[PDB]
RNA sequence: CAUUGGUGAGCAGCGAAGGAUUUGGUGGAUUACUAGCUAAUAGCAAUCUAUUUCAAAGAAUUCAAACUUGGGGGAAUGCCUUGUUGAAUAUUCUUCAAGUGUAACCUCCUCUCAAAUCAG
């Protein structure tokens, strides 16, 4: 390397540091709301008073911020500085303060926020020392001038390097800074390290995770031709669609669901990872919520996919898994809305998954076929398992009126598979 | 620690674990694919 | 009219799932390749430390020692040299002069040009 740039890193090394008293007066003398002149002549006690001042107000509206006074908003914790610890000791430092970020991205609209994350910014130089976790559990507030102000506060890493333009401006950052933002490969595995934390810390909020979804969705919007940069990215959101779920919660639930939908409309997967996607799906469909996103999020997703096996019936665990969380009644109730979305590729598939492990319910299957015009091989392939539920089945009553409401509606395919499979008279000897 | 000895929430990520190629062109599908022509001048 | 000027439209023409440009970073060569480190015949390379230390070997210009200084002056005050004086015990030191003596120390030079502008 050069001597220059050898030395610059050393600047980056004590970018915090503050040695010459000029140094301090650049080091203190930038924070969230105070104006230079002003924030350089703060007392560390002053602006530590402030701190409490706004963080009793947010310990009393939740009272998770209230280890924080017992350790990073101590009394004892003014005159400790970063540089003068440890690396080990720095990293618990920096554990405090990342989980205090993820907790405080939600409060971020009050003003007790701002004023509890500018002490923070100013003891521990948070803006420097620890800026990616200040600017990921910040970045969806984009629109916030309190986020506008910080922006001119941060120094800025590679990794967020689109807002290379916006610190020290006036208008905010747009929203293709966003997706420009995001739509680089290892910022995706910055916010997978995000929001895989906030998950296990159970810390995640609606208004952020609309964010995320709108961002993910929009890079998947932006690598529409890019198949061979989607095919890298599969592995960066179906890893948070499939930790997503895990949660507990209901919007990362809907939230994984956008994901996997606009994600597999946009790139065809295979069919047996849409069945993975189906597992993880319907093993967490638990609260009420998330049932009228998660079965459109199955509408989508068989219907993303054409190959050999299309509308083949569904494994054993993973139909007696659906037939657990949805009822038969449930989608008969869905099928007969006004909206009446675009299942097809779906019900002739598990329609035949029926008629294999269960073969106890087909006037629900009648009622079910009545319901939707469907594709056409699908009605034939559906025919097919019916004649061989004819054959090895036992006839019943059900399947005799089954076969005339075929007989009723195209009556021609059955006598076209029928030539295919076994013989018309032989048919009738069946009932 | 990390051994290996209803539906489990892993289910996704063991088969994208053991994927590479995401999009199935083992399939054959003999539907065509959008915006994207395999054509070879000849 | 030549435009032999480009813009600008275009077209013939070239022409395989783009073409054209501009640049960042890094690697490879830019002499003819025998491995890294150390205390080195050996040990190391996860280590030389609670054998690294004893031992031997190891001391002249009797004080040769600016090969180095822009050039002139001088060189007061310093130094050098001998001349010369005292003291101590054959030698240093006190005292003193003579030196077109002197890389200390004082000044003069080592700037003013058919370069240009400008009145006449």
């Amino acid at each position: 390397s050069s001597l220059s740039d050898q030395l610059a890193q050393v600047a980056s090394n004590n970018a915090t540091v503050a040695l010459d008293r000029k140094r301090r007066q650049k080091l203190h003398s930038a924070s969230l709301i105070y104006n230079s002149k002003t924030a350089a002549t703060q007392d560390y006690d002053f602006i530590f008073e402030n701190a409490s001042k706004a963080l009793e107000e947010l310990s009393q509206i939740e009272p998770k911020f209230a280890i924080f006074s017992r350790t990073l908003f101590s009394e004892s914790s003014i005159s400790l500085d970063r540089n003068v610890q440890t690396k080990e000791e720095i990293k618990d430092l920096d554990n405090a303060i990342n989980a205090y970020l993820l907790l405080a991205s939600s409060k971020w609209y009050l003003a007790p926020t701002l004023h509890a994350t500018e002490w923070l910014v100013r003891r521990f130089q948070i803006h420097v020392k620890n800026t990616e976790m200040l600017l990921l559990s910040t970045l969806n507030y984009y629109q916030t001038p309190v986020f506008k102000r910080i922006l001119s506060i941060i120094k800025l890493p590679p990794l967020f390097n689109c807002l290379s333009n916006f610190v020290r401006s006036e208008k905010p950052p747009t929203a293709l800074t966003m997706i420009k933002l995001f739509n680089d490969m290892d910022f995706l595995k910055l916010y997978t390290s995000y929001l895989d934390q906030c998950i296990k810390h159970n810390a995640t909020y609606t208004n952020q995770l609309l964010f995320t979804t709108c961002c993910f969705i929009n890079v998947v919007a932006f690598n529409s031709n890019n198949d061979e940069k989607l095919n890298q990215l599969v592995p960066i959101l179906l890893e948070i669609s499939a930790k997503l779920l895990a949660s507990k919660s209901k919007d990362c639930q809907i939230a994984a669901h956008t994901i996997l939908v606009v994600f597999a409309t946009a790139l065809p997967l295979k069919k047996t990872i849409i069945l993975a996607a189906m597992e993880t799906i319907l093993s967490n469909l638990d609260a009420k919520e998330a049932k009228h996103s998660a079965l459109l999020t199955i509408c989508k997703l068989f219907q993303t996919l054409k190959g050999q096996g299309n509308v083949d019936q569904l494994p054993s665990k993973i139909f007696k898994l659906f037939d657990s969380k949805f009822d038969t009644v449930s989608i008969l109730t869905f099928l007969d809305k006004e909206d009446k979305p675009v299942c097809d590729k779906f019900i002739t598939s598990y329609t035949r998954s029926i008629a294999r492990y269960d073969r106890s319910k087909l006037n629900i299957i009648l009622s079910l076929l009545k319901k939707i015009r469907l594709e056409r091989y699908e009605v034939r392939l559906i025919i097919t398992d019916l004649i061989y539920l004819s054959e090895i089945l036992e006839d019943k009553s059900q399947l005799v009126e089954l076969f005339e409401y075929f007989i009723s509606i195209n009556e021609d395919l059955v006598l076209k598979c029928l030539k295919s499979l076994g013989l018309t008279g032989e048919l009738f000897e069946i009932r | 620690d990390e051994s290996d000895s209803n539906g489990d929430i892993n289910a996704l990520t063991k088969i994208l674990s053991t994927t590479y190629n995401y999009k199935d062109t083992l399939s054959n599908s003999k539907l065509l694919p959008p915006k994207k022509l395999d054509i070879v001048r000849l």
